[PDB]
């Protein structure tokens, strides 16, 4: 999910907005 | 800058869909 992607692992806008 | 890895959790994240998805 978006949380193992981006708080557990940081990440770029353009790797956030692959969960839009 | 450049586009660089930032963790965002709990509402931060709400606040990235607000501010990277909604128009």
């Amino acid at each position: 999910g978006v949380v193992e992607h981006c708080c557990h692992r940081p990440c770029s806008n353009a790797e956030f907005k692959k969960y839009c | 800058t450049f586009d660089t890895p930032k963790h965002r959790c709990g509402s931060e994240i709400t606040n990235s869909y607000m501010d990277l998805c909604y128009r």
